[PDB]
RNA sequence: CCCGGCGAGGGGAGUGAAAAAGAACCUGAAACCGUGUACGUACAAGCAGUGGGAGCACGCUUAGGCGUGUGACUGCGUACC
RNA sequence: CGAAGGUGUGCUGUGAGGCAUGCUGGAGGUAUCAGAAGUGCGAAUGCUGACAUAAGUAACGAUAAAGCGGGUGAAAAGCCCGCUCGCCGGAAGACCAAGGGUUCCUGUCCAACGUUAAUCGGGGCAGGGUGAGUCGACCCCUAAGGCGAGGCCGAAAGGCGU
Protein backbone atom coordinates (compact mmCIF):
# COMPACT_ATOMS: atom_id res chain seq x y z
CA UNK A 1 0.00 0.00 0.00
CA UNK A 2 1.27 3.21 -1.02
CA UNK A 3 -0.09 6.79 0.57
CA UNK A 4 0.75 10.09 -1.78
CA UNK A 5 0.62 13.64 -0.73
CA UNK A 6 1.24 17.08 -2.80
CA UNK A 7 2.07 20.55 -2.61
CA UNK A 8 0.89 22.66 -6.03
CA UNK A 9 2.12 26.17 -7.04
CA UNK A 10 4.19 26.50 -4.28
CA UNK A 11 6.63 29.84 -4.30
CA UNK A 12 10.42 28.46 -4.91
CA UNK A 13 12.33 27.16 -7.66
CA UNK A 14 11.89 23.49 -8.68
CA UNK A 15 16.33 23.29 -9.04
CA UNK A 16 16.45 25.00 -5.41
CA UNK A 17 14.02 22.24 -3.82
CA UNK A 18 15.86 19.44 -5.65
CA UNK A 19 18.79 19.98 -3.32
CA UNK A 20 16.66 18.89 -0.61
CA UNK A 21 14.82 16.46 -2.18
CA UNK A 22 17.80 14.40 -2.67
CA UNK A 23 18.72 13.85 0.83
CA UNK A 24 15.55 11.72 1.95
CA UNK A 25 15.09 9.27 -1.17
CA UNK A 26 14.98 5.78 0.38
CA UNK A 27 15.25 6.35 4.06
CA UNK A 28 12.83 5.06 7.03
CA UNK A 29 10.55 8.44 8.04
CA UNK A 30 11.86 9.11 11.39
CA UNK A 31 15.26 9.61 10.20
CA UNK A 32 13.89 11.96 7.40
CA UNK A 33 12.28 13.98 9.74
CA UNK A 34 15.42 13.89 12.05
CA UNK A 35 17.14 15.33 8.93
CA UNK A 36 14.83 17.67 7.75
CA UNK A 37 14.62 19.46 11.35
CA UNK A 38 18.31 20.78 10.87
CA UNK A 39 18.99 21.61 7.70
CA UNK A 40 18.81 25.56 6.94
CA UNK A 41 16.98 26.11 3.71
CA UNK A 42 13.72 27.11 3.04
CA UNK A 43 12.68 24.27 1.02
CA UNK A 44 12.90 21.84 4.34
CA UNK A 45 9.87 23.45 5.46
CA UNK A 46 8.14 23.03 3.31
CA UNK A 47 8.94 19.50 2.34
CA UNK A 48 8.49 18.85 5.71
CA UNK A 49 5.05 19.85 5.74
CA UNK A 50 3.99 17.09 2.95
CA UNK A 51 5.87 14.15 4.56
CA UNK A 52 4.00 14.97 7.49
CA UNK A 53 0.54 14.95 5.46
CA UNK A 54 1.39 12.07 3.73
CA UNK A 55 2.08 9.50 7.37
CA UNK A 56 -1.00 11.32 8.79
CA UNK A 57 -2.84 10.21 5.46
CA UNK A 58 -1.39 6.74 5.62
CA UNK A 59 -2.67 6.54 9.30
CA UNK A 60 -6.00 7.95 8.62
CA UNK A 61 -7.21 6.56 5.80
CA UNK A 62 -5.47 3.56 5.06
CA UNK A 63 -4.97 1.83 8.72
CA UNK A 64 -0.93 1.69 8.82
CA UNK A 65 1.57 1.62 11.26
CA UNK A 66 4.33 4.33 11.56
CA UNK A 67 7.14 2.42 12.40
CA UNK A 68 6.98 0.33 9.49
CA UNK A 69 6.53 3.60 6.61
CA UNK A 70 9.79 4.44 4.26
CA UNK A 71 10.01 7.40 1.70
CA UNK A 72 9.54 5.10 -1.40
CA UNK A 73 9.21 8.00 -4.18
CA UNK A 74 9.52 11.79 -4.16
CA UNK A 75 9.83 14.23 -7.25
CA UNK A 76 9.67 18.22 -8.29
CA UNK A 77 8.14 19.16 -11.16
CA UNK A 78 8.30 23.15 -13.04
CA UNK A 79 4.80 24.88 -12.49
CA UNK A 80 3.70 28.09 -14.28
CA UNK A 81 5.91 31.24 -14.01
CA UNK A 82 4.84 34.98 -13.44
CA UNK A 83 6.03 37.61 -16.04
CA UNK A 84 6.87 41.43 -14.32
CA UNK A 85 8.90 43.88 -16.00
CA UNK A 86 12.04 45.86 -14.17
CA UNK A 87 13.31 48.95 -15.46
CA UNK A 88 17.01 49.42 -16.48
CA UNK A 89 18.91 52.75 -17.81
CA UNK A 90 18.52 54.63 -20.81
CA UNK A 91 15.12 53.84 -21.13
CA UNK A 92 15.37 50.00 -21.32
CA UNK A 93 12.90 47.04 -19.94
CA UNK A 94 13.55 43.79 -18.82
CA UNK A 95 11.88 40.93 -18.42
CA UNK A 96 11.68 38.65 -14.62
CA UNK A 97 10.68 35.53 -14.38
CA UNK A 98 8.85 33.96 -10.99
CA UNK A 99 9.04 30.35 -10.50
CA UNK A 100 6.65 27.70 -9.07
CA UNK A 101 6.91 24.07 -8.71
CA UNK A 102 4.53 20.91 -7.66
CA UNK A 103 6.36 18.87 -4.86
CA UNK A 104 5.17 15.21 -4.37
CA UNK A 105 5.73 12.04 -1.57
CA UNK A 106 4.76 8.86 -1.46
CA UNK A 107 5.29 6.46 1.65
CA UNK A 108 5.25 2.79 2.08
CA UNK A 109 5.08 -0.41 4.09
CA UNK A 110 7.11 -2.31 1.93
CA UNK B 1 16.09 68.37 -15.75
CA UNK B 2 13.25 70.69 -17.05
CA UNK B 3 11.17 68.34 -18.99
CA UNK B 4 8.47 69.24 -21.82
CA UNK B 5 4.63 68.66 -20.12
CA UNK B 6 3.90 71.29 -17.67
CA UNK B 7 0.18 71.27 -16.81
CA UNK B 8 -1.98 74.21 -16.44
CA UNK B 9 -5.94 73.97 -16.79
CA UNK B 10 -6.39 76.98 -18.01
CA UNK B 11 -4.16 76.80 -20.79
CA UNK B 12 -5.76 73.37 -21.79
CA UNK B 13 -9.01 73.96 -21.51
CA UNK B 14 -8.17 77.60 -23.80
CA UNK B 15 -6.31 75.50 -26.30
CA UNK B 16 -8.26 71.95 -26.67
CA UNK B 17 -11.80 73.05 -25.35
CA UNK B 18 -15.26 72.10 -26.84
CA UNK B 19 -15.90 75.91 -27.24
CA UNK B 20 -12.74 76.41 -28.65
CA UNK B 21 -13.33 73.90 -31.23
CA UNK B 22 -16.71 75.14 -32.00
CA UNK B 23 -15.43 78.85 -32.16
CA UNK B 24 -13.73 77.80 -36.11
CA UNK B 25 -14.91 75.64 -39.28
CA UNK B 26 -12.24 73.10 -39.13
CA UNK B 27 -13.24 72.42 -35.40
CA UNK B 28 -16.18 71.41 -36.40
CA UNK B 29 -14.86 69.04 -39.14
CA UNK B 30 -12.69 67.51 -36.21
CA UNK B 31 -15.81 66.70 -33.98
CA UNK B 32 -17.80 65.58 -36.80
CA UNK B 33 -14.62 62.99 -37.51
CA UNK B 34 -14.41 62.23 -33.84
CA UNK B 35 -18.30 61.57 -33.32
CA UNK B 36 -18.73 59.13 -36.65
CA UNK B 37 -15.52 57.15 -35.33
CA UNK B 38 -17.69 56.89 -31.89
CA UNK B 39 -15.41 58.17 -29.12
CA UNK B 40 -16.38 58.10 -25.47
CA UNK B 41 -14.73 61.45 -24.73
CA UNK B 42 -15.03 63.81 -27.57
CA UNK B 43 -12.75 66.79 -26.07
CA UNK B 44 -10.74 67.25 -22.93
CA UNK B 45 -13.16 69.00 -21.49
CA UNK B 46 -14.15 67.22 -18.05
CA UNK C 1 -52.16 28.40 -25.98
CA UNK C 2 -50.23 25.70 -24.31
CA UNK C 3 -50.84 21.72 -24.43
CA UNK C 4 -49.71 21.26 -20.69
CA UNK C 5 -50.93 23.03 -17.68
CA UNK C 6 -50.31 23.20 -13.96
CA UNK C 7 -52.47 20.66 -12.12
CA UNK C 8 -52.57 18.45 -14.67
CA UNK C 9 -51.71 14.38 -14.71
CA UNK C 10 -49.21 13.27 -17.17
CA UNK C 11 -47.41 10.14 -18.34
CA UNK C 12 -43.11 10.21 -18.79
CA UNK C 13 -42.02 9.37 -22.16
CA UNK C 14 -38.54 9.06 -21.93
CA UNK C 15 -35.58 8.86 -19.54
CA UNK C 16 -34.89 7.08 -16.75
CA UNK C 17 -38.34 7.50 -15.34
CA UNK C 18 -40.14 6.33 -19.00
CA UNK C 19 -43.44 5.07 -17.66
CA UNK C 20 -44.39 6.91 -14.31
CA UNK C 21 -47.27 8.76 -13.91
CA UNK C 22 -47.51 12.40 -11.36
CA UNK C 23 -48.96 16.07 -11.16
CA UNK C 24 -47.66 18.90 -12.89
CA UNK C 25 -46.12 21.45 -10.06
CA UNK C 26 -45.58 24.14 -11.82
CA UNK C 27 -44.34 25.34 -15.51
CA UNK C 28 -41.09 27.32 -16.11
CA UNK C 29 -40.72 29.90 -18.93
CA UNK C 30 -37.84 27.49 -20.69
CA UNK C 31 -39.53 25.19 -21.87
CA UNK C 32 -39.73 22.85 -18.54
CA UNK C 33 -41.50 21.44 -15.87
CA UNK C 34 -41.91 20.09 -12.11
CA UNK C 35 -43.36 16.77 -11.73
CA UNK C 36 -44.35 15.49 -8.28
CA UNK C 37 -42.05 12.22 -7.58
CA UNK C 38 -40.07 12.04 -11.01
CA UNK C 39 -36.66 13.16 -11.93
CA UNK C 40 -35.24 13.25 -8.14
CA UNK C 41 -31.93 14.06 -7.46
CA UNK C 42 -29.54 14.32 -4.28
CA UNK C 43 -28.19 17.38 -2.94
CA UNK C 44 -24.98 17.98 -0.87
CA UNK C 45 -26.09 21.02 1.50
CA UNK C 46 -24.03 23.07 3.79
CA UNK C 47 -25.16 24.15 7.00
CA UNK C 48 -25.92 28.03 7.21
CA UNK C 49 -25.85 29.44 10.98
CA UNK C 50 -28.86 31.87 9.65
CA UNK C 51 -32.26 31.09 9.27
CA UNK C 52 -31.38 27.99 12.19
CA UNK C 53 -31.02 25.55 8.71
CA UNK C 54 -28.42 22.88 8.88
CA UNK C 55 -26.92 20.98 6.40
CA UNK C 56 -26.98 17.42 5.25
CA UNK C 57 -27.82 15.19 1.71
CA UNK C 58 -31.43 16.59 0.30
CA UNK C 59 -33.70 14.29 -2.15
CA UNK C 60 -35.29 17.20 -4.61
CA UNK C 61 -36.74 17.04 -7.87
CA UNK C 62 -35.26 18.81 -11.04
CA UNK C 63 -37.02 19.60 -14.49
CA UNK C 64 -37.87 17.93 -17.41
CA UNK C 65 -38.44 19.14 -20.81
CA UNK C 66 -42.05 19.77 -21.45
CA UNK C 67 -41.80 17.80 -24.61
CA UNK C 68 -41.03 14.61 -23.12
CA UNK C 69 -44.58 13.94 -20.92
CA UNK C 70 -47.70 13.24 -22.26
CA UNK C 71 -51.24 14.08 -21.14
CA UNK C 72 -52.73 10.67 -19.54
CA UNK C 73 -55.99 9.90 -20.82
CA UNK C 74 -57.71 7.86 -18.07
CA UNK C 75 -60.68 6.60 -19.99
CA UNK C 76 -58.81 4.32 -22.18
CA UNK C 77 -55.52 4.55 -19.80
CA UNK C 78 -52.65 5.67 -22.40
CA UNK C 79 -51.08 8.54 -23.53
CA UNK C 80 -52.77 11.04 -25.77
CA UNK C 81 -52.45 14.06 -27.70
CA UNK C 82 -54.73 17.80 -27.29
CA UNK C 83 -56.29 19.72 -29.98
CA UNK C 84 -58.04 23.26 -29.58
CA UNK C 85 -61.53 24.43 -31.08
CA UNK C 86 -64.48 26.49 -30.02
CA UNK C 87 -67.39 25.24 -28.78
CA UNK C 88 -69.87 28.81 -27.02
CA UNK C 89 -67.70 31.27 -27.31
CA UNK C 90 -64.64 29.52 -25.84
CA UNK C 91 -61.59 28.18 -26.12
CA UNK C 92 -61.40 24.13 -25.29
CA UNK C 93 -58.85 21.03 -25.39
CA UNK C 94 -59.43 18.15 -26.53
CA UNK C 95 -58.57 14.32 -26.43
CA UNK C 96 -57.85 13.58 -30.30
CA UNK C 97 -58.17 9.59 -29.78
CA UNK C 98 -61.72 9.82 -28.67
CA UNK C 99 -62.58 13.76 -29.62
CA UNK C 100 -63.99 14.27 -25.64
CA UNK C 101 -63.29 17.80 -23.73
CA UNK C 102 -60.67 17.84 -21.04
CA UNK D 1 32.65 38.45 -24.03
CA UNK D 2 30.17 36.46 -24.78
CA UNK D 3 29.62 32.84 -25.98
CA UNK D 4 29.87 31.85 -29.58
CA UNK D 5 27.85 28.70 -29.49
CA UNK D 6 25.43 27.35 -26.89
CA UNK D 7 26.22 25.02 -24.06
CA UNK D 8 24.94 22.00 -24.20
CA UNK D 9 22.89 19.81 -21.34
CA UNK D 10 25.62 17.43 -20.73
CA UNK D 11 27.92 20.59 -19.92
CA UNK D 12 25.13 21.72 -17.36
CA UNK D 13 25.22 18.62 -15.48
CA UNK D 14 28.86 18.31 -15.09
CA UNK D 15 29.50 21.47 -13.91
CA UNK D 16 26.14 21.08 -11.06
CA UNK D 17 28.14 17.73 -10.14
CA UNK D 18 29.77 19.69 -7.24
CA UNK D 19 26.54 21.13 -5.68
CA UNK D 20 24.99 18.40 -3.56
CA UNK D 21 24.16 18.98 0.28
CA UNK D 22 25.93 17.30 3.00
CA UNK D 23 23.61 15.76 6.22
CA UNK D 24 24.60 16.00 9.48
CA UNK D 25 26.22 12.90 10.57
CA UNK D 26 24.36 12.07 13.89
CA UNK D 27 23.17 13.92 16.98
CA UNK D 28 23.68 14.07 21.03
CA UNK D 29 21.48 12.94 23.96
CA UNK D 30 21.01 14.63 26.84
CA UNK D 31 22.00 12.84 30.18
CA UNK D 32 19.25 14.04 32.20
CA UNK D 33 16.30 15.03 29.79
CA UNK D 34 17.05 12.54 26.91
CA UNK D 35 16.32 15.01 24.42
CA UNK D 36 18.60 14.99 21.10
CA UNK D 37 20.35 18.64 19.88
CA UNK D 38 23.44 19.84 18.13
CA UNK D 39 26.61 18.71 19.77
CA UNK D 40 28.10 21.45 21.75
CA UNK D 41 24.84 22.93 21.63
CA UNK D 42 21.91 23.51 23.91
CA UNK D 43 18.66 21.66 23.71
CA UNK D 44 15.53 23.31 23.25
CA UNK D 45 14.17 22.55 26.79
CA UNK D 46 17.01 24.78 27.93
CA UNK D 47 19.18 21.82 28.99
CA UNK D 48 23.25 21.53 28.68
CA UNK D 49 25.36 18.95 29.48
CA UNK D 50 22.55 17.24 31.97
CA UNK D 51 22.14 20.68 34.06
CA UNK D 52 18.98 22.95 33.04
CA UNK D 53 20.47 26.83 32.18
CA UNK D 54 17.42 28.74 30.72
CA UNK D 55 13.77 28.79 32.08
C1' C E 1 -13.97 12.95 8.53
C1' C E 2 -8.45 13.94 8.46
C1' C E 3 -2.91 16.86 8.10
C1' G E 4 -2.19 22.30 7.99
C1' G E 5 -1.64 29.07 10.46
C1' C E 6 -10.01 28.84 12.31
C1' G E 7 -4.17 29.38 5.65
C1' A E 8 -2.57 27.97 0.44
C1' G E 9 -2.53 22.90 -0.93
C1' G E 10 -3.82 17.83 -0.49
C1' G E 11 -5.96 12.56 1.02
C1' G E 12 -10.71 9.91 1.84
C1' A E 13 -16.32 9.73 1.52
C1' G E 14 -20.31 11.06 -1.90
C1' U E 15 -22.63 12.76 -7.25
C1' G E 16 -22.37 11.18 -12.27
C1' A E 17 -21.99 6.98 -18.16
C1' A E 18 -17.16 9.33 -17.24
C1' A E 19 -13.71 13.55 -12.05
C1' A E 20 -5.90 12.10 -15.54
C1' A E 21 -14.98 15.89 -17.23
C1' G E 22 -13.41 19.58 -10.33
C1' A E 23 -14.38 25.23 -12.11
C1' A E 24 -6.08 27.19 -14.01
C1' C E 25 -12.57 22.30 -16.29
C1' C E 26 -13.86 18.81 -24.71
C1' U E 27 -9.56 16.61 -27.42
C1' G E 28 -4.50 17.48 -25.29
C1' A E 29 0.83 17.46 -30.57
C1' A E 30 6.21 19.70 -30.35
C1' A E 31 10.17 22.45 -28.39
C1' C E 32 11.76 22.35 -23.05
C1' C E 33 12.24 19.82 -17.57
C1' G E 34 12.17 15.27 -14.24
C1' U E 35 11.67 9.96 -11.63
C1' G E 36 12.76 4.38 -12.52
C1' U E 37 15.03 0.14 -15.36
C1' A E 38 18.98 -2.38 -19.20
C1' C E 39 23.64 -1.61 -21.48
C1' G E 40 28.21 1.70 -22.27
C1' U E 41 31.83 5.16 -20.07
C1' A E 42 37.58 7.83 -15.60
C1' C E 43 45.58 6.24 -20.71
C1' A E 44 41.79 8.92 -24.26
C1' A E 45 42.47 13.48 -29.41
C1' G E 46 38.49 16.36 -34.64
C1' C E 47 31.02 17.49 -38.76
C1' A E 48 29.82 12.45 -34.18
C1' G E 49 27.91 8.91 -38.98
C1' U E 50 28.71 4.75 -42.19
C1' G E 51 31.10 -0.61 -43.39
C1' G E 52 32.94 -4.64 -40.10
C1' G E 53 32.33 -6.66 -35.14
C1' A E 54 33.13 -9.36 -29.67
C1' G E 55 30.64 -9.12 -24.88
C1' C E 56 26.16 -8.38 -21.70
C1' A E 57 20.64 -8.22 -20.74
C1' C E 58 15.92 -9.89 -22.40
C1' G E 59 11.40 -12.60 -25.45
C1' C E 60 10.00 -16.75 -28.59
C1' U E 61 11.52 -21.46 -29.80
C1' U E 62 10.91 -27.42 -34.30
C1' A E 63 16.73 -27.13 -28.25
C1' G E 64 18.43 -25.74 -34.76
C1' G E 65 17.84 -20.68 -35.14
C1' C E 66 15.77 -16.04 -34.69
C1' G E 67 13.99 -11.17 -32.98
C1' U E 68 14.75 -6.54 -29.93
C1' G E 69 18.18 -2.93 -26.68
C1' U E 70 23.18 -1.48 -25.88
C1' G E 71 27.81 -1.35 -28.19
C1' A E 72 34.45 -2.12 -26.38
C1' C E 73 37.99 -2.43 -30.86
C1' U E 74 38.88 -1.23 -36.26
C1' G E 75 38.82 1.02 -42.47
C1' C E 76 36.77 5.49 -44.61
C1' G E 77 35.01 10.31 -43.69
C1' U E 78 36.20 18.92 -43.02
C1' A E 79 27.42 20.77 -41.94
C1' C E 80 23.22 23.18 -44.97
C1' C E 81 21.62 27.54 -48.17
C1' C F 1 -20.87 -3.79 -30.97
C1' G F 2 -17.33 3.20 -31.28
C1' A F 3 -16.38 8.69 -36.49
C1' A F 4 -12.59 12.35 -37.16
C1' G F 5 -8.11 13.57 -34.48
C1' G F 6 -3.62 11.69 -31.14
C1' U F 7 0.27 7.70 -30.08
C1' G F 8 2.76 2.54 -31.17
C1' U F 9 3.37 -2.01 -34.14
C1' G F 10 3.22 -5.31 -38.75
C1' C F 11 3.08 -5.61 -44.00
C1' U F 12 3.54 -3.39 -49.00
C1' G F 13 5.18 -0.38 -54.03
C1' U F 14 10.68 2.53 -58.11
C1' G F 15 9.15 7.44 -55.51
C1' A F 16 5.59 11.27 -53.72
C1' G F 17 2.67 7.22 -50.72
C1' G F 18 -0.94 2.97 -49.31
C1' C F 19 -3.42 -1.11 -46.31
C1' A F 20 -4.39 -3.68 -41.47
C1' U F 21 -4.52 -3.50 -36.33
C1' G F 22 -3.52 -2.57 -30.12
C1' C F 23 -4.08 1.87 -26.58
C1' U F 24 -6.34 7.06 -26.10
C1' G F 25 -11.07 9.77 -27.87
C1' G F 26 -16.47 10.43 -27.48
C1' A F 27 -19.82 12.06 -32.92
C1' G F 28 -19.17 12.21 -37.20
C1' G F 29 -16.85 10.11 -42.21
C1' U F 30 -17.24 9.12 -47.19
C1' A F 31 -15.85 4.45 -52.31
C1' U F 32 -15.83 5.01 -57.90
C1' C F 33 -15.85 8.33 -62.17
C1' A F 34 -15.76 13.51 -63.15
C1' G F 35 -15.49 19.04 -61.69
C1' A F 36 -12.83 23.85 -59.06
C1' A F 37 -8.48 25.74 -56.31
C1' G F 38 -6.59 30.72 -50.40
C1' U F 39 -3.07 23.03 -52.86
C1' G F 40 2.58 20.89 -50.33
C1' C F 41 8.01 25.52 -46.39
C1' G F 42 14.22 25.20 -43.33
C1' A F 43 16.15 29.63 -44.65
C1' A F 44 13.68 36.12 -46.99
C1' U F 45 18.82 40.56 -40.03
C1' G F 46 10.52 37.02 -42.54
C1' C F 47 5.33 37.80 -38.82
C1' U F 48 2.62 36.14 -33.86
C1' G F 49 2.82 32.83 -29.41
C1' A F 50 5.55 29.41 -26.22
C1' C F 51 10.25 27.73 -24.20
C1' A F 52 15.92 27.40 -23.72
C1' U F 53 21.41 29.42 -22.96
C1' A F 54 24.75 32.46 -20.39
C1' A F 55 23.47 31.18 -14.22
C1' G F 56 21.47 30.12 -9.40
C1' U F 57 26.32 34.27 -12.28
C1' A F 58 25.77 40.34 -11.94
C1' A F 59 22.79 43.23 -8.83
C1' C F 60 19.30 44.56 -4.24
C1' G F 61 19.54 52.73 -5.65
C1' A F 62 23.94 57.85 -1.71
C1' U F 63 29.54 54.87 3.85
C1' A F 64 23.83 59.52 8.69
C1' A F 65 24.83 53.64 12.49
C1' A F 66 23.32 50.90 15.54
C1' G F 67 22.80 47.70 20.87
C1' C F 68 19.84 45.34 24.47
C1' G F 69 15.11 43.99 27.66
C1' G F 70 9.59 43.11 27.58
C1' G F 71 4.68 42.21 24.21
C1' U F 72 1.88 40.02 20.32
C1' G F 73 2.10 36.02 17.08
C1' A F 74 2.41 29.48 13.56
C1' A F 75 7.09 32.31 12.78
C1' A F 76 10.27 38.81 14.94
C1' A F 77 17.33 42.04 12.58
C1' G F 78 12.95 45.37 10.13
C1' C F 79 5.95 46.00 13.93
C1' C F 80 4.37 48.08 19.42
C1' C F 81 6.41 49.88 24.47
C1' G F 82 11.14 51.21 27.41
C1' C F 83 16.36 52.76 28.14
C1' U F 84 21.10 54.11 25.61
C1' C F 85 23.76 55.68 20.81
C1' G F 86 24.04 58.53 16.24
C1' C F 87 22.22 62.38 11.93
C1' C F 88 19.74 67.53 10.00
C1' G F 89 18.58 72.20 12.22
C1' G F 90 18.28 79.49 6.64
C1' A F 91 16.51 72.25 7.06
C1' A F 92 16.41 66.55 6.18
C1' G F 93 11.53 71.97 10.77
C1' A F 94 6.49 74.62 10.07
C1' C F 95 2.39 76.97 6.55
C1' C F 96 0.60 77.75 1.39
C1' A F 97 -0.19 78.61 -4.23
C1' A F 98 0.16 75.50 -8.88
C1' G F 99 -0.76 70.21 -9.80
C1' G F 100 -3.08 65.54 -8.02
C1' G F 101 -8.04 63.56 -6.04
C1' U F 102 -9.60 60.06 -0.85
C1' U F 103 -3.66 58.90 -0.60
C1' C F 104 -6.92 61.41 5.72
C1' C F 105 -9.14 58.42 10.76
C1' U F 106 -10.96 53.54 12.91
C1' G F 107 -11.72 48.08 12.48
C1' U F 108 -10.22 43.58 9.96
C1' C F 109 -6.80 40.35 6.08
C1' C F 110 -1.54 38.85 3.95
C1' A F 111 -2.79 35.59 -2.31
C1' A F 112 -0.73 39.61 -5.84
C1' C F 113 2.04 44.73 -5.11
C1' G F 114 6.77 46.31 -1.35
C1' U F 115 13.90 44.73 -5.25
C1' U F 116 14.58 40.27 1.44
C1' A F 117 10.80 38.36 6.01
C1' A F 118 6.49 40.73 7.40
C1' U F 119 2.00 40.25 12.67
C1' C F 120 3.62 46.26 9.09
C1' G F 121 2.14 49.85 4.51
C1' G F 122 0.51 55.47 0.55
C1' G F 123 -1.67 47.28 -0.66
C1' G F 124 -7.19 44.32 -0.40
C1' C F 125 -12.39 44.88 1.99
C1' A F 126 -16.05 47.74 5.04
C1' G F 127 -17.52 51.93 7.95
C1' G F 128 -16.62 57.25 9.30
C1' G F 129 -14.77 62.41 8.36
C1' U F 130 -14.69 68.66 5.18
C1' G F 131 -20.25 73.10 9.41
C1' A F 132 -18.48 80.80 7.35
C1' G F 133 -22.44 88.00 6.73
C1' U F 134 -16.14 89.07 8.21
C1' C F 135 -10.99 83.46 4.71
C1' G F 136 -11.25 82.64 -0.96
C1' A F 137 -14.26 82.08 -5.54
C1' C F 138 -18.77 84.17 -7.70
C1' C F 139 -19.74 89.89 -7.92
C1' C F 140 -18.29 95.86 -9.37
C1' C F 141 -13.59 97.89 -12.63
C1' U F 142 -10.23 97.88 -16.18
C1' A F 143 -4.13 96.11 -18.95
C1' A F 144 -1.70 93.19 -23.04
C1' G F 145 -4.81 90.81 -26.13
C1' G F 146 -9.53 88.30 -28.12
C1' C F 147 -14.58 88.56 -30.36
C1' G F 148 -17.34 92.03 -32.95
C1' A F 149 -24.46 94.79 -34.93
C1' G F 150 -24.10 98.00 -39.12
C1' G F 151 -19.37 99.03 -42.21
C1' C F 152 -14.78 98.46 -45.89
C1' C F 153 -12.31 94.57 -48.70
C1' G F 154 -11.89 89.64 -50.99
C1' A F 155 -13.31 83.48 -57.03
C1' A F 156 -15.89 80.60 -52.70
C1' A F 157 -13.96 79.51 -48.02
C1' G F 158 -12.85 84.20 -45.51
C1' G F 159 -9.57 89.20 -43.76
C1' C F 160 -9.58 94.05 -40.90
C1' G F 161 -12.18 97.06 -37.96
C1' U F 162 -16.70 101.25 -35.32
Amino acid sequence: METIAKHRHARSSAQKVRLVADLIRGKKVSQALDILTYTNKKAAVLVKKVLESAIANAEHNDGADIDDLKVTKIFVDEGPSMKRIMPRAKGRADRILKRTSHITVVVSDR
Amino acid sequence: MKRTFQPSVLKRNRSHGFRARMATKNGRQVLARRRAKGRARLTVSK
Amino acid sequence: AAKIRRDDEVIVLTGKDKGKRGKVKNVLSSGKVIVEGINLVKKHQKPVPALNQPGGIVEKEAAIQVSNVAIFNAATGKADRVGFRFEDGKKVRFFKSNSETI
Amino acid sequence: AVQQNKPTRSKRGMRRSHDALTAVTSLSVDKTSGEKHLRHHITADGYYRGRKVIA
